[PDB]
């Protein structure tokens, strides 16, 4: 219910980290009470509001967004890979509830694509953000290149729709990428790498066979996947495997992991927060959005 | 030049009982739920069958743990544990050991107003 999340509504602050910090919580909790439409009992007055506290930091971010159209915490310290592809990432989501400048997001897409893609498909960063606590699941992987990967890999497919026809490079981008996590994803120890790269490739539909076989049976229960560690790593971790399991259509796996999703009663918020919040009110909203 | 019933207001009533009809320059007043702020008249009257503006209840915030430790800041009296601030209250937050008040950020002092706290950050130092 809407009121055990009242506190995702909040003002964006801060640099160009701390900024899109704030802004996550507030761009998905509008998003997941639109779709479970939820403003009748939470309070249909309450939106417009969220709703330009969304705007608000839309345009403090753009006080962030480099001549290149990449971002970083100030324009003086060089763009990061995982921050540009996580502004992407919120932005996309974003476009249904505010006016986001295209130039703006595929701006964005297309520096990604251009300068930080390796020739074998991975992504590549070469200047961490400072705030790791943001990154989730990703902060300390030993399948990196993997995992930033995926991630890159997520928001430019979230970003089709929109930058496809400003951008003939991106399905190109994105089947360079799709090759090296299939290429790599058997080998693959860590279940936090399977889920996101899991649901990367079920967007594109290039998770079956033996890759599906592994994504399944790496989960535990049939209900999540953990590793050992951060707990909301394994709450972010399973909203990418929910999201790839709507993907797949596997309406009959979902029930239990949903469960589980629910019966952890997390309401996003709290340090280091950024990635499980929005994945999984991410995740939730999508699961409302198909079933049955 | 009667008037009919006072109209409703969010969060606040009538001090007295509601009658269908009220004579020329009868008056009612208003208040509040607990926490919420009187802004207006509290006092309306029928003047010429109709009756005068009526206030707005404001909202009082509730400060969030959740936000505080994402923000990285904390309380800066934390045997005084407010939950709630009425509209016009303020609150001093502190940096958590480790961040400084960033940038852009608002003051470290911060008033309530109709449920809406802006609160501060603090980055890494």
């Amino acid at each position: 219910d809407a009121e055990r999340l009242k506190h995702l509504i909040v003002t964006p602050s801060g640099a160009g980290e701390q900024n899109m910090i704030g802004m996550t919580p507030t761009v998905i909790a509008v998003h997941y009470l639109d779709e479970t439409e939820q403003w009748e009992k939470f309070g249909l007055e309450k939106r417009q509001g969220a709703l330009e506290l969304i705007k608000k930091g839309y345009t403090q971010q753009l006080a962030f967004r480099q001549p290149s159209s990449a971002f970083a915490a100030f324009v003086k310290r060089a763009p990061s890979t995982w921050l540009t592809a996580y502004v992407v990432k919120v932005f996309s989501l974003a476009v249904n509830l505010i006016a986001i400048d295209s130039q703006v997001l595929c701006g964005a897409v297309k520096w990604l694509i251009l300068e930080k893609q390796k020739p074998d498909g991975v992504f590549q960063e070469d200047a961490p953000v400072i705030h790791q606590e943001m990154i989730g699941g990703l902060r300390n992987n030993n399948e990196k290149d993997m995992a930033l990967t995926a991630f890159v890999l997520i928001s430019l497919q979230e970003a089709k729709d929109i930058c496809e026809e400003q951008v003939n490079s991106l399905p190109g981008s994105i089947t360079k990428a799709g090759d090296f996590l299939e290429a790599n994803y058997m080998n693959l120890q860590r279940s936090y790498t399977v889920a996101i790269a899991g649901y990367a490739l079920a967007q594109m539909g290039r998770l079956k066979g033996p890759l599906l076989n592994k994504f399944l049976t790496t989960a535990k229960d049939k209900n999540r996947w953990e590793d050992p560690g951060k707990q909301l790593y394994n709450v972010e971790a399973t909203s990418y495997a929910l999201l790839a399991l709507l993907q797949l259509k596997d309406f009959d796996f979902v029930p239990p992991v949903v469960r589980w999703l629910n019966e952890q009663r997390y309401y996003g918020g709290g340090y280091g927060s950024t990635q499980a919040t929005f994945m999984v009110f991410q995740a939730l909203a999508q699961y409302q959005k198909d079933a049955p | 030049g009667k008037c009919g019933p006072p109209p409703p207001i969010d969060n606040g009533d009538i001090t007295s009982f509601p009658l269908s009809v009220y004579a020329p320059a009868s008056s009612v007043e208003y208040q509040c739920q607990n926490l919420y702020q009187l802004e207006g008249n509290k006092r309306i009257t029928c003047r010429n069958g109709q009756w005068s503006e009526p206030p707005k209840c404001l909202h009082p915030c509730v400060i969030s743990r959740e936000i505080m430790e994402n923000y990285n800041i904390a309380l800066r009296w934390t045997a005084k544990q407010k939950l709630y601030l009425r509209t016009g209250e303020s609150v001093e937050f502190v940096c958590k050991r480790g961040y400084r008040l960033s940038s852009r950020s608002h003051t470290l002092r911060t008033t309530c107003w109709d449920g809406k706290l802006e609160y501060p950050t603090c980055a890494k130092r």
